[PDB]
């Protein structure tokens, strides 16, 4: 018991943290991070305006 | 035997946690549910639905962090992940607010799976399945207030965000936009709750203060047994107790366990029926003879029409940050105020 | 032993949460 | 500010106010020895 | 002020009232033993 | 406005006593355990 | 054995019910709760004097014991400025030390010290139900407090004198020269209304009175202590009362909850005892702060619509209260039973004259004035009379509580059925139907 | 029966009453009654009450146009604050009618009548031979009335911020607590919601377990509930199934097999709740609100994102607006 | 035919291939193999 | 008008708790 979870469990908390810590959560999920809340040409709040070019609009707010 | 009847010995022996043919569905659609709340409230952000940060790493604590609703754009979409909205790309689907359609129809089904998981568990002891129509009520509420109402409404986004502080809002904007609190649904609801309330407080006290001296201990825990053919209490003192200090006492064990279950459920379905009616607009917002009166005469005032202006006050100052798809801009001299009334 | 259904969910349950605590961990030395 | 002799035991003294409260997750302690008997 | 007794005829009830229930009491008092019992509380009633 | 000041002190005495001699009355007493 | 649920009917979470038939360890469980009480004063004023900035007043800095300490003059200069943190640094370190010797003692006491106290020492011991042996030491108490009260009292008119927030030109650390022995003015105290107005004993607004007040405490508790030392309960108590521990903690209990619920209001309303200069201004002055600063900004200059007489009867922010009188108008008309030392001054038989505020005013009172309006419990910061008041109100709610279960309790256990019905002789089944 | 006294006493804490009267209900009785009959009096026929203190009054009384959900008894003028204020201090009784003195009498009335109520139950217990502790559980919604009806006035200065007699009232009274306070961040309120939702649940959970397992003791054509006889020795329900199907349905560990503990549980939790909630109301009474977590998330150029919180806060700062009549 | 047809019919393939097909079977293996 | 209808409303809910309570079916041992 003690001889594997004293492996495993430090190994998956590492991983925890570097999944934050290297910013992979941020791409995943599409999080902004604190620097890319508002873009030069966009200072306003980003919002969805259409259903069916969700994703192409998603694509050109964020592009950059 | 079959595989069908050796499927069922299966799923029906006697582990740790019960599994039965209802954990088929209970198990994967709650545990999705689970996580997919979870990773809203963790990684997920608001910030394409709402113009809100919902999440533990934008920096929220338990509180504000909410899988909030999908944006107003989207209509009542099912949202799926390989659906035209996100086309199978997670992160869109993330960002326009299909992990909260996630976990509301996951959630959904896993209510149907633990009601199923009632009726057969019931089945299988023996015994009458009072559970699982008890849990009809937290089921109507949840039908109501997350699928029914946004699906009377615009969209989903008028669902209540999965979070503590997003329940919040959702309790000011209705009661702003609805005036709900007038409802007498709502109000049916309320003493269906604070009656449950406080028949488990005064059942639980009853109880306490009318065991047999069964033992020798002064702490009274150790004089029960499960192995009893006799009364832990007496309720003959009981009732004596409560006809002679509240005028009227129960009699009937049976019928007290029946009202302590009835009173609650009803409660819930009435506010259920209340939230449906709110679904549409149709809302028992205002009084019409108070309005004309207070139209007619300014010197006319009462706590409803108070209730009134404070409504106005939520809607007008909200609404701007609360709906950022309708693009709303109020100028200070249209927004409502106490001073300049 | 390897499998068993209480194994199973046990570590559904805790393979994710023990990646969220690593994860809410590093979220508090963010420098926000 | 504490005295100048005693600036350094500073950090023993903050954590002075809060020991009666481990006090009593001591006494819980000592019924978690005997078994809560 | 006082007991709120702004005016003295008020002062009336708050002395003959008590004082004529306590005379009935009195009657209760010199009927019950006042002897020592040593116990949580007097049964000889 | 004296007389129902003096009519509310009367009965709020007479009701504050009554409470006051009953409870010295050997409340303890009045249980079914006494004998 | 006496310390299981096998020999005394009390499981571990009610274990501290197994001392009530054991008088050593109750004894060595007291003084041990008396050491730690001591301690966390002494480790609190550490802390305090630990955090205190000069610049900051002692109301910004989250500070409790030191505004005690500094009502009592110590540390503590003309207009409430604190001079030297030394003797409450003294005060902290008597008390923390004093700790660690009523900590040994309730140790000793409860561990190694005899279980039972009458066999060894006759003295000491109790059986709950002597009634001469329970008074004899209520007494002896009873005296303990008197002389407690009569040492404050020395130490307001000998030693060093205590601060007066109603000294001319701001508060001053004052001898009490003269303290109110008059009977009937601490009287009216005791029998004055609670309602808003008259306050009944939070609104002492005085020195003299508190002093003497505290000087009738002290002998009257050193009067009783002697008598319930020298006599017995009489006929129509000893029928009256419950003869048992529990019973006592009980009357000790609703005691403390009434004494918490008073020193909530005296910590909210009371401006004399609790100087505004340490603990803050109350709500009632912070509002009527802003007010008084609002109308000295209106009386000089004269911009803030308001120039001449024009602006309603009086000037402005100025209104009459329900008796007639002239107050501040405006949403603080609710506190205008106000009395603070900045504000005195300015108000005559008829109330604040507008005339003295043109003429009469003083830079320390609009200081006062303006510091008060900056830092308000109710609004314009988390006030340290909000933090007292708060605490001490949930105290004694739940000691009322605590009161009401152990009574409840001690009636039962004395009748004895607080474990249960007989269920052989059930009283219910005597007694007829309807 | 030894004296005209102690026939007194006898016939006041007799068992022989339909209502047991006793001590406690000597005050309780008259104090009840007479804020019955007054708040009866005064929903019906009351003038309007200047609560705000600014001449102009508010109309809570069905005569003057309110039906049963808009009228209340109105809370007493903020000029009067929290001074009492009985009808002989009054000018006249219409300045009191005008004042709110009504709502001053009943609350005060119904106060000592709750106090009275909890003594009586206490009483009643003890003269039945039982255990005494019924009241404790009744001081939760006495102490929940003293503070949105006494607390709350006196650490607000003013009976006017006391809760109205009312329906439509106490939704203002709820309302304005909100916008002053932010009680839904209040960790004690979120406790009383917790107690109430539970108490909830666990009345509809052991109604549903008892029902369930219920012995069968009667026939197809009647009700199950004459399958019970009033004083019975014998058990309804048979608490081993229920305790097997409630831990069937979660893990085995998860079951109160015990009745008693039970049942204490079922007492404690949503009393332990409406203690928690009438101190948050206590609390907050004396301005210590709930949680403040506005502008807590910003960006790197400083600019604030909003969330939940916020969109809360501005809620409350919309009936703040309206509540505030003045600046 | 269109895309969101296409994913529909896909949807359903991987609704059958990675739940019901993996639990069924996995039900099937365990249910035969622990006759008890 | 309707306050004539919601005093006898109030009125009858007061007379039927007091008929549930002086008039109810006298408990009895079984
Ligand atoms: C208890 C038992 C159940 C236990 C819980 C079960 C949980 C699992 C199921 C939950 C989710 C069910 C699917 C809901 C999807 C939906 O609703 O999808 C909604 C769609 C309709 O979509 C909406 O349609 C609207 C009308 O559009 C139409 O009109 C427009 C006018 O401008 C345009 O012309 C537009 O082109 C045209 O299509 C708007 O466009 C909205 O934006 C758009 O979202 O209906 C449809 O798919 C199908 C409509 C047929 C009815 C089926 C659902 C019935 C349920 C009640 C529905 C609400 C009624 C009021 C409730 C109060
Ligand atoms: C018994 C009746 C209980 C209600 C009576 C009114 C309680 C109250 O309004 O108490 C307030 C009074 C203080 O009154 C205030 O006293 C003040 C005194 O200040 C005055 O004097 C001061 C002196 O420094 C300052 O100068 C100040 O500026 C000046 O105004 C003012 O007079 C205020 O107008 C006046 O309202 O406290 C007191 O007398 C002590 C009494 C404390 C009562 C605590 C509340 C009652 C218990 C509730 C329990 C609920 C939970 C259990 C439920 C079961
Ligand atoms: C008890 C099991 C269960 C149930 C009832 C559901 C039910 C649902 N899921 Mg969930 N899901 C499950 C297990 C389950 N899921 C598991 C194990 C996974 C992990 C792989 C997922 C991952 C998942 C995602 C990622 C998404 C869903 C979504 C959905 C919804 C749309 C279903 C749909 O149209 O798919 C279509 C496919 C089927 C219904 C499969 C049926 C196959 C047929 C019956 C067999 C015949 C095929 C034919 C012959 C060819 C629906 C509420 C979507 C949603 O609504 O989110 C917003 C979504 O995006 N689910
Ligand atoms: C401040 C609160 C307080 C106090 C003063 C006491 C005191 C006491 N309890 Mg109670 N108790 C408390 C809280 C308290 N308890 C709580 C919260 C619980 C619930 C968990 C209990 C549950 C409980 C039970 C179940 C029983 C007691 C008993 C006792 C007595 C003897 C305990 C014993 O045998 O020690 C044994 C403990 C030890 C040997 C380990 C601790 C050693 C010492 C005391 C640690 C002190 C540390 C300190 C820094 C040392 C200072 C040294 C000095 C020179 C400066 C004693 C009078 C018992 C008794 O006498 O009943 C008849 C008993 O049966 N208590
Ligand atoms: C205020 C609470 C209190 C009470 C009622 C007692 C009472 C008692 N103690 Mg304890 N004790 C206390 C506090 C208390 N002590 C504290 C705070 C300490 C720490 C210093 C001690 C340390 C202590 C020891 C070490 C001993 C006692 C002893 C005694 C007994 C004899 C004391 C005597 O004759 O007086 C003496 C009177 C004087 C005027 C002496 C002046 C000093 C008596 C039962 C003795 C005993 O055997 O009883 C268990 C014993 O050996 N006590
Ligand atoms: C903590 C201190 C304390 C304690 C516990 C006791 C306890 C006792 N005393 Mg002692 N006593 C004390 C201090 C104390 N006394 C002091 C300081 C004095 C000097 C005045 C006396 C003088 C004294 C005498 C002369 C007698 C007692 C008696 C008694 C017994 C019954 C008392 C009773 O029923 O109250 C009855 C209480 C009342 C009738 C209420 C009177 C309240 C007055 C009018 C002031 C009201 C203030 C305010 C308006 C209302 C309370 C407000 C509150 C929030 C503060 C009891 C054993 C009697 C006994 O049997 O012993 C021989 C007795 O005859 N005591
Ligand atoms: C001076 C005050 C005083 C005294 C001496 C007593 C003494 C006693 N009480 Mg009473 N009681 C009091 C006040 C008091 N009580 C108050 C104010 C309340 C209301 C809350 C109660 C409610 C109460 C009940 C309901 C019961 C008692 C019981 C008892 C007995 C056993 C106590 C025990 O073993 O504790 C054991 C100690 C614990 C289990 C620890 C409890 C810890 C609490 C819940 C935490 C509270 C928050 C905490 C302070 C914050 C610290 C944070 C930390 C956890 C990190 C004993 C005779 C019991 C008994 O046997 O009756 C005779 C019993 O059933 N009392
Ligand atoms: C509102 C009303 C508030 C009333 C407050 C009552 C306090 C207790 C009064 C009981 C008074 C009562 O009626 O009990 C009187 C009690 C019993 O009286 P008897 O009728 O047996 O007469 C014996 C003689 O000694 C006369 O008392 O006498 C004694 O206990 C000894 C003398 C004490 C005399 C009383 C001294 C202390 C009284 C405090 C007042
Ligand atoms: C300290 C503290 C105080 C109070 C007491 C306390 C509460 C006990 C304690 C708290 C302690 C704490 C902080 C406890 C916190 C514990 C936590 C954070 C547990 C997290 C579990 C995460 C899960 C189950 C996510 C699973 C992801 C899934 C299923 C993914 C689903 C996917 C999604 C996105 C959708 C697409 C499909 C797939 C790909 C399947
Ligand atoms: C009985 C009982 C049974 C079981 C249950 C139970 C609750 C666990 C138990 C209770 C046990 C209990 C409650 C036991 C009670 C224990 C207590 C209260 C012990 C007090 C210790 C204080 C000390 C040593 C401080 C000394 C201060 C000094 C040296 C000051 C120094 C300063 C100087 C000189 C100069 C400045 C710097 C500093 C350093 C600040
Ligand atoms: C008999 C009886 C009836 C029936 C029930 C029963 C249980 C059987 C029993 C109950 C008995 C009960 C309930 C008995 C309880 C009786 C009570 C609560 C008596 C309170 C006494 C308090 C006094 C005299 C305050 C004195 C304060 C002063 C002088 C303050 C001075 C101040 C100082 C120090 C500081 C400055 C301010 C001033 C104000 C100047
Ligand atoms: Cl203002
Ligand atoms: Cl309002
Ligand atoms: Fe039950
Ligand atoms: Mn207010
Ligand atoms: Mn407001």
């Amino acid at each position: 018991y003690w001889i594997i979870h004293s492996i495993t469990i430090p190994a998956l908390f590492v991983a925890g943290w570097l999944f934050v810590s290297t910013g992979l959560a941020y791409d995943i999920f599409g999080t902004p991070r604190p620097n890319e809340y508002f873009t030069q040409e966009r200072q306003q709040v980003p919002l969805v305006n259409d259903r069916f070019s969700a994703k192409q609009e998603l694509e050109d707010l964020t592009k950059g | 035997r079959g595989w069908f009847d050796l499927m069922d010995d299966w799923l029906k022996r006697d582990r740790f946690v019960f599994v039965g043919w209802s954990g088929l569905l209970l198990f994967p659609t709650s545990y999705l549910s689970i996580g997919g709340w979870f990773t809203g409230t963790t990684f997920v952000t608001s910030w394409y639905t709402h113009g809100l940060a919902s999440s533990y790493l934008e920096g929220c604590n338990f509180f504000t962090a909410a899988v909030s609703t999908p944006a107003n754009s989207m209509g009542h979409s099912l949202l799926l992940l390989w659906g035209p909205e996100a086309q199978g790309d997670f992160t869109r689907w993330c960002q326009i607010g299909g992990l909260w359609a996630f976990c509301a129809l996951h959630g959904s089904f896993g209510l149907i799976g633990f009601c199923l998981r009632q009726f057969e568990i019931a089945r299988l002891v023996g015994i009458r399945p009072y559970n699982a129509i008890a849990f009809s009520g937290p089921i109507a509420i949840f039908v109501s207030v997350f699928l029914m109402y946004p699906l009377g409404q615009a969209s989903w986004f008028f669902a209540p965000s999965l979070g503590v502080a997003a329940i919040f809002r959702f309790l000011l904007f209705i009661q702003g936009f609805h005036n709900f609190t007038l409802n007498p649904f709502h109000m049916m609801g309320v003493a269906g709750i604070l009656g449950a309330a406080l028949l488990c407080a005064i059942h639980g006290a009853t109880v306490q203060n009318t065991i047999f001296e069964d033992g020798d201990a002064a702490n009274t825990f150790r004089a029960f047994t499960p192995t009893q053919a006799e009364e832990t209490y007496s309720m003959v003192t009981a009732n004596r107790f409560w006809s002679q200090i509240f005028g009227v006492a129960f009699s009937n064990k049976r019928w007290l366990h029946f009202f302590m279950l009835f009173v609650p459920l009803a409660g819930l379905w009435t506010s259920a029926i209340g939230i449906v009616g709110l679904a549409l607009n149709l809302r028992a917002y205002d009084f019409v003879s108070q309005e004309l009166r207070a139209a007619e005469d300014p010197e006319f005032e009462t706590f409803y029409t108070k209730n009134i202006l404070l409504n106005e006050g939520i809607r007008s100052w909200m609404a701007a940050q609360d709906q950022p798809h309708e693009n709303f801009i109020f100028p200070e001299e249209v927004l409502p105020r106490g001073n300049a009334l | 032993p390897i499998f068993t259904f209480r194994w199973l969910a046990i570590h559904g349950l805790a393979v994710p949460t023990v990646f969220f605590l690593g994860a809410i961990t590093s979220m508090q030395f963010i420098q926000r | 500010k504490l005295p100048e002799a005693y600036a350094v035991f500073k950090p023993i003294i903050d954590v002075a106010p809060v020991i009666p409260v481990f006090f009593l997750l001591l006494a819980f302690v000592w019924q978690a020895a005997v078994g809560f008997r | 002020e006082a007991l709120g007794v702004d005016d003295g005829r008020l002062l009336v009830p708050l002395v003959l009232i008590p004082v004529f229930i306590a005379i009935l009491f009195s009657n209760f008092a010199s009927t019950q033993d006042n002897e020592d019992f040593f116990d949580t509380y007097d049964q000889r009633r | 406005m004296f007389t129902l000041k003096i009519v509310v002190y009367t009965t709020v005495t007479l009701f504050v006593s009554l409470f006051t001699f009953g409870f010295l009355s050997n409340d303890a007493s009045r249980n079914p355990n006494r004998k | 054995a006496g310390r299981d649920i096998e020999s005394t009917g009390f499981a571990w979470w009610s274990g501290n019910s197994r001392l009530i038939n054991v008088s050593g360890k109750l004894l060595g469980a007291h003084v041990a709760h008396a050491g730690l009480m001591v301690f966390w004063c002494g480790a609190m004023t550490l802390f305090e004097v630990a955090h205190y900035i000069p610049e900051k007043p002692l109301y910004e800095q989250g500070l409790i014991l030191l505004p005690h300490l500094a009502t009592l003059g110590w540390g503590v200069g003309p207009g409430g400025e604190i001079v030297d943190i030394y003797p409450y640094f003294v005060v902290g370190i008597l008390h923390i030390i004093s700790s660690a010797v009523l900590g040994f003692g309730g140790v000793y006491h409860s561990l190694i010290g005899p279980d039972t106290l009458e066999e060894s020492f006759p003295a000491f011991g109790y059986d709950w139900r002597d009634k001469n042996k329970i008074t004899t030491i209520l007494g002896i108490h009873l005296v303990i407090l008197g002389f407690g009260a009569l040492l404050l009292v020395v130490k307001a008119m000998y030693v060093g004198g205590l601060y007066d927030t109603w000294a001319p030109g701001g508060g001053d650390v004052r001898i009490i020269d003269n303290p109110t022995l008059n009977p009937v003015v601490i009287i009216g105290y005791v029998l004055k209304s609670p309602w808003g107005g008259d306050g009944w004993i939070v609104s002492v607004n005085n020195m003299e009175d508190i002093v003497g007040g505290h000087i009738w405490i002290g002998f009257t508790c050193i009067a009783g202590g002697f008598w319930h030392i020298l006599t017995k309960p009489f006929a129509w108590a000893r029928r009256a009362y419950v003869w048992s521990g529990e019973a006592y903690l009980s009357y000790s209990l609703v005691a403390v909850s009434l004494m918490g619920f008073i020193a909530s209001q005296y910590s909210w309303y009371n401006n004399t005892a609790y100087p505004s200069e340490f603990y803050g201004p109350t709500g009632p002055e912070a509002s009527q702060s802003q007010a008084f600063t609002f109308l000295v900004r209106d009386q000089r200059l004269g911009a803030s619509v308001a120039s001449a007489q024009g602006p309603t009867g009086l000037g402005k922010y100025l209104m009459r209260s329900p008796s007639g009188e002239i107050i501040l108008g405006g949403e603080t008309q609710r506190f205008w039973d106000l009395r603070a030392p900045w504000i005195e001054p300015l108000r005559g038989p008829n109330g604040l004259d507008l005339n003295k505020i043109k003429n009469d005013i003083q830079p320390w009172q609009e200081r006062r004035a303006a510091e008060y309006m900056t830092h308000a419990p109710l609004g314009s910061f988390v006030s340290p009379r909000s933090w007292l008041t708060c605490a001490h109100f949930l105290l004694g709610f739940v000691f009322y509580i605590g009161h009401l279960w152990h009574a409840g309790r001690a009636r039962a256990a004395a009748a004895g059925f607080e474990k249960g019905i007989n269920r052989e002789n059930e009283p219910t089944l005597s007694l007829r139907p309807i | 029966s030894a004296s005209l006294w102690e026939r007194f006493c006898s016939w006041i804490t007799s068992t022989d009453n339909r209502l047991y009267i006793g001590w406690f209900g000597v005050l309780m009785i008259p104090t009840l009654l007479t804020a019955t009959t007054v708040y009866i009096i005064a929903f019906i026929a009351a003038p309007p009450v200047d609560i705000d203190g600014i001449r102009e009054p508010v109309a809570g009384s069905l005569l003057y146009g309110n039906n049963i959900i808009t009228g209340a008894v109105i809370p007493s003028s903020a000029s009067i604050g929290i001074h009492f204020y009985p009808i002989w201090e009054a000018a006249s009784l219409d300045e009191w009618l005008y004042n709110g003195g009504p709502y001053q009498l009943i609350v005060d009335h119904f106060l000592l009548g709750v106090c009275g109520w909890i003594g009586r139950e206490w009483e009643f217990s003890y003269r039945l031979g039982m255990r005494p502790w019924i009241s404790v559980a009744f001081t939760a919604p006495v102490a929940a009335a003293s503070a949105v009806f006494l607390v709350y006035p006196i650490g607000q200065g003013s009976f006017s911020d006391g809760m109205p007699l009312g329906i439509s009232g106490t939704f203002n009274f709820m309302l304005v607590f909100q916008a002053e306070h932010n009680i839904l961040m209040h960790p004690f309120h979120q406790l009383g919601v917790a107690g109430v939702f539970g108490g909830s649940l666990f009345s509809a959970m052991h109604g549903s377990l008892v029902t369930s397992s219920l012995i069968r003791e009667t026939t197809e054509n009647e009700s199950a509930n004459y399958g019970y006889k009033f004083g019975q020795e014998e058990e309804t329900y048979n608490i081993v199934a229920a305790h097997g199907y409630f831990g069937r349905l979660i893990f085995q560990y998860a079951s109160f097999n015990n009745s008693r503990a039970l049942h204490f549980f079922l007492g404690l939790w949503p009393v332990v709740g409406i203690w928690f909630t009438a101190l948050g109301i206590m609390t907050m009474a004396f301005n210590l609100n709930g949680f403040n977590f506005n502008q807590s998330v910003v960006d790197s150029q400083g600019r604030v994102i909003n969330t939940w919180a916020d969109i809360l806060n501005r809620a409350n700062l919309g009936m703040e607006v309206m509540h505030e009549r003045n600046a | 035919m269109t895309p969101s047809f296409s994913a529909f019919i896909n949807s359903l393939l991987a609704g059958l291939f990675i739940v019901i097909i993996p639990i069924g079977t996995a039900l099937l293996i365990v249910s035969q193999s622990d006759r008890l | 008008m309707e306050t004539l209808v919601y005093t006898f409303l109030l009125i009858g809910t007061l007379g039927v708790l007091f008929f549930a309570v002086f008039f109810r079916d006298p408990p009895r041992i079984a």
